[PDB]
């Protein structure tokens, strides 16, 4: 089971603060340390700090301006990272990771995408992408879904609740007018569709929404 | 603090070919180096610990070697699923630090 | 069982406790100090043992105030414990020699 | 209080005095010698302790004649003091065993 | 004797921008590095001790990091009053030595 659970996203207005959480399960030892790592888009991994739940002491990277304050709740096995007075420079994915006191990060959380912006949250609109009536199909057929007008990142797109993974491409989102847009592609044998259903599932953490859109041939 | 240099930043190999990622530490760190794999939009995943120790669940294809200041992560016969960014990390001295990463291109 | 044997046994158990606690506390005291090497538990236990025996190779050692205080406790506990074993052995020989003399 | 306990206590107090004096004198002896590291009081006290216990990590040590003479005094004081504690413990066990034998 | 290299000798930054002064020791000196600020016609003033320890009275804006041979003095959001010469000084080995200094220009 997932050893470290982190929320998908957090939108923060410039100057405000946010408290990220990391719920741990599995074996827990008095020697465990919970680490936090920051990663800006297209960049590497940056160590932020660590905390030992059994004692409550925290240490921080001295090379960077201190934005975080780490705490831990033993009864709920949850570690927290309070980030305060954020700016766009603080926008990034923040991972939590567990170290058994022996130097390596045995496991990592899925990461929390933090976006520092004044813009407002907006759920995505999911539209179907089915071939036109004049499109000639091969032994395979390509379908998809358009996800536009959402903010902030990210959105997770799966096909048939995840049962369909092969032949799937989800393109990086593009930012225009304070809103993101992306499409996801799926290819299945031409014979299996529409006989066998194909649906895309779009989850938008920031708005706590998840919608499904069945892809059917045009009228 | 220990600086971990990973060069080249990008490594291009042909399918089924053996590849080697480099990690050099600014000072001797014994065998206290660990390697992680991070695929596009994924979280980091431990591949090798203490320079050459295998992790259960990781393909035998992956192996590590070295001690002191120079380390290597090797993949015997690369395949598509190995396309990702690879990072080294040291735990010899505080604070733990990460290398800047190397991308594998096929 | 005579006192010296019981005290020797007790000293051993207490020493093992000090080694484990010292290992835990050394890591707690040293992480956060740039350059420190006594920062993972396995090698910290090794460090506690080579400190308690007074060998002190120099492969690992505390650089902070609290880590050094922990080290002093480990040192004193080790010296005292091994010293007590010596004292117990002496008592044993003394007792045996008295007998050999008819006392 | 019996002699061995009083002597043990006294030895401890004297050792603490030697550690403090040794720390002060080590810095006095070492500053002025190019390359010397035993030159600030806090780490010099740490050095005096790891010297008196005979651990000797090698993180710090005297390079001058007078600093080395100071070190020898610290070493001898530490060995003698811990040795005296061992001797006191042996006397205690000896006394207890005699009793246990009805003497 | 330990040589302390401070380069560049002059650092130009815009108002409110973060700045970092560099200090490299010819050999490893642990964290035995201290930083001083000296304004025009003024006497030196201690800013940071033992590489990263705060001094009471000094603005939170000032911070230090590093260990071994490479050290950094950082100022978050520079302001006019920070215009001055900055010097590092080591106390790991005798004799104590000073770096050659870096001037902050806005
Ligand atoms: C007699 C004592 C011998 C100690 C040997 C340590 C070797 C460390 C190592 O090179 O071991 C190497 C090995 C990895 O190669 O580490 C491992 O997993 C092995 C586990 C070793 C020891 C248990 C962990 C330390 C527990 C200390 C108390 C902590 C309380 C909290
Ligand atoms: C038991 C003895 C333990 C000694 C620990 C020394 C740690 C030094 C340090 O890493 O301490 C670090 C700390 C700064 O981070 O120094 C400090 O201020 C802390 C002060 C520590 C000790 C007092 C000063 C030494 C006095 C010796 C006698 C001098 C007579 C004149
Ligand atoms: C024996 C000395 C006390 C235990 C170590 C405490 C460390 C506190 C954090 O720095
Ligand atoms: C125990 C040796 C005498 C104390 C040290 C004296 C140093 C004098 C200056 O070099
Ligand atoms: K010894
Ligand atoms: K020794
Ligand atoms: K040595
Ligand atoms: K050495």
């Amino acid at each position: 089971q997932v050893q470290l659970q982190q929320p998908g996203a957090e939108l923060v207005k410039p100057g405000a603060s946010v408290k990220l959480s990391c719920k741990a399960s599995g074996y827990t030892f008095t020697s465990d340390w919970i680490h936090w790592v920051k990663q800006r888009p297209g960049h590497g991994l940056e160590w932020i700090g660590e905390i030992i739940p059994s004692y409550g002491r925290a240490n921080y990277n001295e090379k960077i301006q201190k934005k975080a304050t780490l705490t831990a709740d033993k009864s709920s096995s949850t570690a927290f990272m309070q980030l305060s007075s954020l700016t766009s420079e603080d926008s990034a994915v923040y991972y939590c990771a567990r170290e058994r006191g022996d130097g390596y990060f045995a496991v990592w959380g899925a990461g929390t995408t933090v976006t520092v912006s004044s813009a407002k949250t907006t759920p995505p609109s999911v539209y179907p992408l089915a071939p036109g009536s004049a499109a000639q199909t091969n032994s395979m057929v390509t379908l998809g879904c358009l996800v536009k007008g959402y903010f902030p990142e990210p959105v997770t797109v799966t096909w048939n609740s995840g049962s369909l993974s092969s032949g799937v491409h989800t393109f990086p989102a593009v930012l225009q007018s304070d809103l993101y847009t992306l499409s996801s592609s799926v290819t299945v044998p031409s014979s299996s569709w529409p006989s066998e259903t194909v649906t895309c599932n779009v989850a938008h953490p920031a708005s706590s929404t998840k919608v499904d859109k069945k892809i059917v041939p045009r009228d | 603090d220990i600086l971990l240099t990973q060069s080249p930043a990008i490594l291009s190999v042909s399918p089924g070919e053996r590849v080697s990622f480099s990690c050099r530490a600014s000072q001797s760190i014994g065998t206290d180096i660990h390697w992680y794999q991070q695929r596009t939009n994924g979280s980091p995943r431990l591949l090798i610990k203490y320079a050459s120790e295998s992790i259960s669940g990781i393909p035998s294809r992956f192996s590590g070697s070295g001690s002191g200041t120079d380390f290597t992560l090797s993949i015997n016969s690369v395949e598509s699923e190995d396309i990702a960014n690879y990072y080294c990390q040291q735990s010899n001295r505080w604070p733990f630090t990460f290398g800047s990463g190397t991308k594998l291109e096929i | 069982s005579a006192l010296h044997w019981r005290a020797a046994g007790a000293a051993t158990v207490l020493l093992v406790i000090v080694l484990l606690a010292g290992s835990y506390l050394a890591v707690l005291a040293e992480r956060g100090a740039p350059g420190a090497q006594l920062i993972t538990y396995p090698r910290a236990l090794w460090w506690s043992v080579e400190t308690a025996t007074t060998v002190g190779y120099g492969d690992l050692y505390p650089v902070t105030l609290w880590g050094r205080c922990v080290a002093v406790v480990v040192m004193v506990a080790g010296i005292t414990s091994f010293g007590l074993v010596t004292a117990a052995l002496a008592t044993w020989f003394v007792g045996r020699e008295q007998e050999r003399r008819g006392h």
